RNA sequence: GGGGCCGCGGCCCCGCUUCGCGCAGCAACGCCCCCAGAUGGGGAGUUUGGCUGGGGCGGCACGUCUGCUAGACCCCAACGCAGACGUCCUACGGUGGGCUCAGCGCGGACAGAACCCGCGCGUCGAGCACAAGGGCAAACGCCCGCCUCACGGCGCCCCCCCGGGUGCCGGCGGGAAACCGGGGCCUAGCGAUCCCUCGCGCAUGCACGCCGCGUCGCGGGGGUGGCUGAAAAGUUACCACAGGGAUAACUGGCUUGUGGCGGCCAAGCGUCCGCAGCGACGCCGCUUUUUGAUUCUUCGAUGUCGGCUCUUCCUAGCAUGGCGUGGCAGCGCGCGCCAAGUGUUGGA
RNA sequence: AAGGUGAAUUCUGCCCAGUGCCCGGGUCACGCCGGCGCGACCCGCGCACGCACGGGUCAACGGCGGGAGUAACUAUGAC
RNA sequence: GCGGCGAAAGACCAAUCGAACUGCCUGGUAGCUGGUUCCCUCCGAAAUGUCCCGCAGGACAGCGGGCGCCCCGCAGGUCUGCCGCGUAGAGCAAUGGCGCGGCGUCCGGCGCCGGCGCACCCCCAAACUGCGAAGCGGCAGGGCGCGCGCAGCAGCGUGCGCGCGCACAACUGCGGGCGCCUAGUGGGCCGCCGCUGGUAAGCAGCGCCGGCAAUGAGGACACAACCUCGUGCGCGGGCAAGGGACCCCAGCUGCGCACACAGACGAAGGGCGCGGGCGCGCCCGCCCCGAAAAUGGACGGUGCUCAGCGCAGCCCCGACCCCGCGCACGCACAGC
RNA sequence: CAUGUGCGCAGCGAGUCCGCUCCGCGGCGCAGCGAAGGCCAUCGAGCUGCGCACAUGCGACCCGAUAGGCAGUGAACUACGCC
């Protein structure tokens, strides 16, 4: 039978009972980053305290 | 639906009774010529002839 | 429930009463292998062919 | 159904499903012990078990271990020196469909018959047998002993010699 | 729509930009011995009726155009999905 | 229809009898049996959606898109308003360059309202497939050249999808280049599992090989418009059941469009004369005696029309009582007032 | 045996397009056959009832239309 | 018995017939109706979103409860700052309407009339906007400074590692964050303000907030929602809303006004009715006419003409509210 | 009752589980990924029982259809036919 279609009544009151929780803090993610930038940042992290020329002097051609 | 009366009369309990029949009316199978006398002309139930 | 002709609100057949000779028994009702219908109005020669 | 759960695989849709309860389980055990005792008393000197061969288990999961087989092949009984029909009259089981596959299973079972027949004392008849006073063997005749595998050791200078 | 017969595009097998001959992809008839053709055939035999649905409320008057691309170098075959159309000519 | 149903002869045809059969006959056919078509409401099952100011009929805020409703973030309902989509396009796509459109003005043989050309102006009033909105002037429009980024492989975002955005590595096109391009100026133009089909696979036949005889993975496609996706015609007044006052058919209630009744104004009519009496065009009310509207009460039932019978009540007064007024001489008639006591019939 | 109409009297008109029934002469299933194969297969062909096509039949189911002008007033419309 | 039998009514077939009766399958299934059994204590909803042959039902999400874990600062708020909106208003300036005049080296017709043009102007707009509020929304108010390494990115930066140094950032309040399992709910209704459809409706459909549902008690004559205001069991105080002639707790002092069985439902239109005010006409109060329904009857009643309509002063009454105390129960327990 | 999941409790713990039996190298876990060929960790506490809540299958909280089926019984009422 024909009845009520829609309301937003009591929705703000419901949504504030457990509050509007924030975005939950996380570790920083590489999701959404530029791929050329992210590839280069990991290369800088891979050869952080030892340079690349010294790293490939040890481990050979690293690619 | 139910069985129509046409199929329902085909069942053998709806046939005419055998006791109404005076007898089977067959031409006799004879080797030689048989001479008979018409003894009686009778009526059979149902049969106009 | 009684008949293929068994109808409603007016006494009429409602479908062609000329039935096929290959019909199911229970459908074979009315004119069962009718070559023609209606009043004859003719010799045997004109109607048979 | 409502929540997050493993999808139900409960097969009780048939109303013809029976249930086998186990209320006879302690009672069947005491009946089973009583019949085993009465079998041992019916065959007083003779062991209650047949002598059964040592066979290797079939698949690749189980061929590391051996179990106790069904019967000895007639070619095993002949190499042990026995007719297989005579071998059944003493307590040896005979298997006509097992195939003599290799020398290691063959020679182990031939030795297994020879050890068994060496360990037998015969009696003249049943009355001589029951009055023998000989203690009869209960349990499986010469079962394969389950052991943890011993770790073999070689010297480290010998490693390149054995496995180059 | 009108599509060219020839089209220089990327060939996956060449890893080059080569000319491809262009034709329309049409679905083949269903083979006799696919596993679903077989399973439907064994289900239909006997007194089982129609064991599978037959769609009777169709709505679409078009199918999506698929182009077959055939490499002039490789003789490689690959396909491209284009839009729904009622009519297509080549050349 | 074909096959099986073990027979002889002769030319599919004709004899035959010894099979078979409903058996003095037919006849090696057919009965019968086995497959396979055709027919088949005679019968068997089953189906015949939803939304809905009851249901039905109708129509689809049943999937998608634009403007409004919408009350200045966003979101926001109605069988709300105004519409649209299901296609179309090898160009109407990509890009580079050049250009400027609609319209107006003033000139020019035939030449006219309307042929073409020129000059001047021209903020976008044009065009951009289409609905609408947004956008756009050395352009997002027009014209021309060269093209096919309407591409493969990996991601990510907006995010049910649909669609779009954004990256990376390749492959390219245009351009001197910067740049631009991952189809259509942007916002619609589309579709699960299973199945089929095609392309691709550095897959595969679980004792081992081979035979596309198959099976898989990945990506397309074939489709569910009732658009998160059954495979589906009716009738029942012979109907049954579970229910529903979530919901119609009486009364009641709210409302009063319609019905009924009453006022206000006074154009005009009434011999002259707006108002003796009327009274248009308009406007304001009242009533619940009409009919709707709605669906609040009732569907484990409130007996549904009319009449008969019998009682009572209201006044918006028909008669009877008293009056006022008249375009009231009388007789009569009209208009108005007070009053609900008593009355208000017999019939076709 | 199957139907319809329902005594008599007087009658029972027109329609075979549709549907049905009946009659007559391209398409189609299995097997067969043929191609192919090492085999499974796969590929083809032939065809009966039917459909189709042609015909009959309404005391079979049933059906049985419009628009314009037009006479000695007008009206009507024989035409 | 999906059978019979029927001069046909779906009639009849053992008080049963549009498919009899018996036993069984069978405790058939039911998104539907009904019912669902002790007490106290602690907390306490939803009637919404998406999808569904979905619309009397579900599942997911939201909300409730219970169980946890973790020390990360937390907020239905204000302030300060920067962006966003396009409603009310305003505007005819573009789009789209409306309407008359005015003007004219414009056109037509016979100086006039009609067209057209222009400028002013008029009435306008949910699907118009040169403007644009009130009101809202987003975000910020803490880490910074320096140095050194790294990169295949880049072409002269950007990120990322590491070290040293500096340092606690408007107001107010205050513990907070996260996880797990599970219920009920998914017919709502009402008020305020803002709306849509509709002649309207105790009608239908929305937005925001509050309520009822599930919220007692006081006041409303009674009365789910109004007003006050929350609510253990008592005692004492003070009050709220609302009242203070009698019902019925609580009133007196003064100043006005009104006479109509008024106050006690109402319109347009009226009234040398009364009281004030302004320039005979207006204006403001009260009253009157307009003002008619059916059981006898309702400011709640009695009644009231200072119990009506207004005001002022002081006072009073009145809830489980607030305050204080005591007790019970709960808590992480000098308390709440 | 079966099977799960979550929580609590309990024993042992890279293990764990007596109860089929006269004696589990049976299950799960100590590590996963892929359809597969193939790849294999940079890596992780589980097993079993007890109890409750909840999900599902079962008669499934209790009671309830109209129906459908299978097997039977009736023409002493009544319908028709025959003797
Ligand atoms: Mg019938
Ligand atoms: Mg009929
Ligand atoms: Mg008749
Ligand atoms: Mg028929
Ligand atoms: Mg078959
Ligand atoms: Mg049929
Ligand atoms: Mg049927
Ligand atoms: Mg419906
Ligand atoms: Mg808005
Ligand atoms: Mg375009
Ligand atoms: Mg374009
Ligand atoms: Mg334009
Ligand atoms: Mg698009
Ligand atoms: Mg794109
Ligand atoms: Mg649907
Ligand atoms: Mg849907
Ligand atoms: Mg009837
Ligand atoms: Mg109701
Ligand atoms: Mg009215
Ligand atoms: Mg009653
Ligand atoms: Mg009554
Ligand atoms: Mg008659
Ligand atoms: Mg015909
Ligand atoms: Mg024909
Ligand atoms: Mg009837
Ligand atoms: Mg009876
Ligand atoms: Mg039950
Ligand atoms: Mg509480
Ligand atoms: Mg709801
Ligand atoms: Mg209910
Ligand atoms: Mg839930
Ligand atoms: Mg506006
Ligand atoms: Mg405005
Ligand atoms: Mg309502
Ligand atoms: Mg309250
Ligand atoms: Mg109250
Ligand atoms: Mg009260
Ligand atoms: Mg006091
Ligand atoms: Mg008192
Ligand atoms: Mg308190
Ligand atoms: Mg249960
Ligand atoms: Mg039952
Ligand atoms: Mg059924
Ligand atoms: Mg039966
Ligand atoms: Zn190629």
């Amino acid at each position: 039978a024909k009845r009520k279609n829609h309301t937003n009544h009591n929705q703000n009151r419901k949504n504030h009972r457990n509050g509007i929780k924030k975005v939950k803090k996380s570790a920083p993610s590489f999701r959404g980053l530029n791929h050329k930038y992210l590839r280069n940042m990991l290369y800088s992290r891979k050869y952080n305290n030892i340079g690349r020329a010294a790293y490939e002097a040890e481990h050979g051609p690293q690619q | 639906s139910k069985v129509i009366r046409r199929l329902r009369l085909l069942k053998p309990h709806h046939r005419p009774k055998a006791m109404w029949k005076v007898g089977e009316t067959r031409i006799p199978v004879v080797s030689e010529t048989m001479h008979g006398v018409v003894s009686e002309i009778v009526h059979e139930r149902g049969k106009v002839a | 429930v009684d008949h293929p002709h068994g109808g409603g609100n007016k006494q009429h057949i409602g479908h062609p009463s000329t039935i096929s000779k290959h019909a199911p028994p229970g459908q074979k009702v009315g004119l069962v292998a009718a070559r023609r219908t209606g009043l004859r109005r003719g010799s045997k020669k004109v109607l048979n062919k | 159904m409502k929540h997050n759960n493993t999808l139900p695989n409960n097969h009780f849709k048939k109303t013809a499903i029976r249930f086998k309860t186990w209320f006879n389980q302690p009672a069947k055990k005491e009946k089973r012990i009583q019949l085993r005792k009465e079998k041992a008393e019916k065959m007083y000197p003779m062991p209650v078990e047949k002598l059964r061969p040592i066979v290797r288990c079939s698949s690749i999961r189980y061929n590391i271990k051996q179990r106790l087989g069904r019967g000895f092949t007639p070619e095993e009984c002949r190499a042990a020196g026995l007719d297989y029909n005579y071998a059944r009259t003493i307590g040896i089981a005979v298997d006509m469909r097992r195939k003599n596959m290799n020398k290691e299973t063959f020679d182990q079972n031939v030795e297994r018959i020879k050890v068994y027949t060496s360990r037998l004392t015969f009696y003249k008849d049943r009355k001589e047998a029951k009055a023998s006073g000989a203690a009869q063997h209960i349990g499986k005749i010469m079962p394969p002993k389950k052991t943890p595998p011993v770790v073999q050791t070689i010297k480290v200078e010998e490693i390149a010699q054995k496995f180059p | 729509v009108n599509i060219p017969d020839k089209r220089n595009t990327h060939c996956k097998k060449c890893n080059k930009h080569t000319e491809h001959k262009v034709s329309q992809y049409k679905k083949s008839k269903e083979g006799r011995n696919g596993q679903g053709t077989r399973r439907y055939r064994r289900k239909q035999r006997g007194y089982h009726g129609q064991t599978k649905p037959i769609l009777r409320r169709k709505a679409k008057v078009t199918k999506k155009l698929v182009i077959k691309l055939r490499c002039s170098v490789c003789d490689a075959k690959h396909q491209q999905t284009m839009k729904r159309t009622k009519h297509v000519e080549f050349g």
